[PDB]
């Protein structure tokens, strides 16, 4: 439950986010830091080295879709279970992704936002974003519940 | 904990140096605000921002991290006094350790962008996961 | 998500389950296998070694309360969230227990069931009880999820 | 892992002996029945009651486990060949290792009640988790 102060600070920082790169950077880092998540992206190609994952064009293109889904959740915070209904069906019934990996990618996105904004990404701003990434991960796992 | 990971942690905490006490305290501040449940382990601490206790405690966590970097080959015996403080008299959940590890990585990403490379990010996460399990074992 | 064959096997085995001497070893083994959970039960006194935890009158008495809560939910499988509604609040905001510990006790309960029944707790019986322990753990973690 | 836990583990899997190859086969079977999503890791396999594929692989898991108890003070190097298969080639999610260790703990409790004591249980869960940590670490 985000306070209007947290809500406003969340939209302000997100408006300055590089829509074209941040997503790919977050999906790329998840694949390098947590190397088991690579199983779900075998049809993507070279991931052998950390530079192969980051440089990969489909990791960037797929990350763009993932960021788009995150931006979707930020616009509709009070309806997360609904916003991610089809994706929760996709990731649980069709893809069989463990819900723990959603918590990891959400945290990796937080690390990326910190890496891009620096000291602008202050502790109360991270606290607000932790509510969002926990909310998205929980909503992406409702099909298991 | 491959030799490549041991090399990365050195090049990451090398640029830290004197900033250790400042970074460690920020990681705690980030943990108390983002995860307010961890505060229950510190009721004897004034968790309000601008605390000498958090700055001093941050320095302790940071120097213990610097101590753990040097003894990466034999961590269970080097952090023996620590693995007794948290596991026996504090009985802290390993979930809280994952939270501090994550908050530590966020601080390093915000302060050292050039050093927060995916390889260093993977190495530091693995190193902190090893420090966490050492500190969350032999519980009794 | 339990079918008639699963729902019957769950109740038939529970009839043999002693409500007063099953939860005690479950709560006890939780405090021995995962000892960080002792922080919540420190009014109890001594929990020094496994024998002290098992031979603790407060541990076995609290186990009856836990297994008693599990038993009522086993009859009301249709709406577990409503049955565990009051407990889900007390276990999350009143006393800050991490939602990971809920499935730890559930998987420990499953280990106690196998230990008691032996060959009687067959793989399809375990499969039926797994959906229950996951359900109960989910119903007790919704007051943040 | 404590030397007290090492004495509990050596004694527990010392009583399984020859049955381990059948215990591992039951534990395997229990994982597919209890958690069906784990079956994706076996695309060709016939995972039904009383199958030679499950029984044969059950012996492989148990043989790797008997080597792990004998090499309790040297696990990353003794299980190195297996840590490469599970992490580089198979790239199994660490959650699945928590799922199999649980079913293995269920099988041990069902067949060995006089041995499966809370002290042995805590050591067994610690042993299996460290075996899991080793098996799912050689990756990047
Ligand atoms: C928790 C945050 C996540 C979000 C918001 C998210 C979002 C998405 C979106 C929007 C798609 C697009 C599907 C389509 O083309 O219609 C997608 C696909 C997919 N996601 Fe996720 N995802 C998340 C986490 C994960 C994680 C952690 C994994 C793996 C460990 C994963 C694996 C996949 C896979 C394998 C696909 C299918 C890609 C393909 O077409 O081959 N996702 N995800
Ligand atoms: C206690 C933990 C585990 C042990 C000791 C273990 C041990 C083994 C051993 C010894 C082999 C045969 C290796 C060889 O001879 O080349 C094997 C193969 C395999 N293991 Fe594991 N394993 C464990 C956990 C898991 C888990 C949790 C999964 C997945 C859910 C898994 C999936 C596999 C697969 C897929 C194979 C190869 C089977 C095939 O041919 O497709 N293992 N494991
Ligand atoms: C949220 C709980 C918590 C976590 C996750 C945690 C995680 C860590 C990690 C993991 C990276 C490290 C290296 C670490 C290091 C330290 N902690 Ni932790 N500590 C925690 C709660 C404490 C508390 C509480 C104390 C003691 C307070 C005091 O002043 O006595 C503590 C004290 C310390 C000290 C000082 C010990 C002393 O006084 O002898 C060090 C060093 N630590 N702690
Ligand atoms: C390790 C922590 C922990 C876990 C995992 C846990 C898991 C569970 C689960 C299964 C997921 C169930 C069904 C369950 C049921 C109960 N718990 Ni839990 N409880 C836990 C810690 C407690 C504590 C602590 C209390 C009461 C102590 C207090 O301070 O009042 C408690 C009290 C209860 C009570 C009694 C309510 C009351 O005090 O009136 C029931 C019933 N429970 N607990």
């Amino acid at each position: 439950h985000l306070t209007p102060e947290e809500k406003s600070a969340v939209t302000a920082l997100w408006g300055k986010v590089n829509v074209d790169e941040v997503g790919g950077e977050a999906l790329g880092r998840l694949l390098v830091v947590y190397p088991w998540t690579q199983r779900f992206f075998e049809s993507f190609g070279d991931l052998s080295t950390p530079d192969a994952v980051m440089g990969n064009p489909k990791v960037k293109a797929h990350g763009k879709k993932v960021l788009g889904a995150f931006s979707d959740g930020l616009a509709h915070l009070d309806n997360l279970k609904g916003t991610f209904a089809t994706l929760s069906e996709l990731h649980c019934d069709k893809l069989h992704v463990d819900p723990e990996n959603f918590r990891l990618l959400g945290n990796v996105l937080v690390c990326v936002l910190a890496h891009h904004f620096g000291k602008e990404f202050t502790p109360p701003v991270q606290a607000a974003y932790q509510k969002v990434v926990a909310g998205v991960a929980n909503a992406l796992a409702h099909k298991y519940h | 904990l491959s030799p490549a990971d041991k090399t990365n942690v050195k090049a990451a905490w090398g640029k830290v140096g004197a900033h250790a006490g400042e970074y460690g305290a920020e990681a705690l501040e980030r943990m108390f605000l983002s995860f307010p449940t961890t505060k229950t382990y510190f009721p004897h601490f004034d968790l309000s921002h601008g605390s000498a206790q958090v700055k001093g405690h941050g320095k302790k966590v940071a120097d213990a991290l610097t101590n753990a970097v040097a003894h990466v080959d034999d961590m269970p015996n080097a952090l023996s006094a620590l693995s007794d403080l948290h596991a026996h008299k504090l009985r802290v959940d390993p979930v809280n350790f994952k939270l501090l590890s994550h908050c530590l990585l966020v601080t390093l990403a915000a302060h050292l962008p050039a050093e927060f490379t995916p390889a260093v990010h993977a190495s530091l996460d693995k190193f902190l996961a090893s420090v966490s399990t050492v500190l969350t074992s032999k519980y009794r």
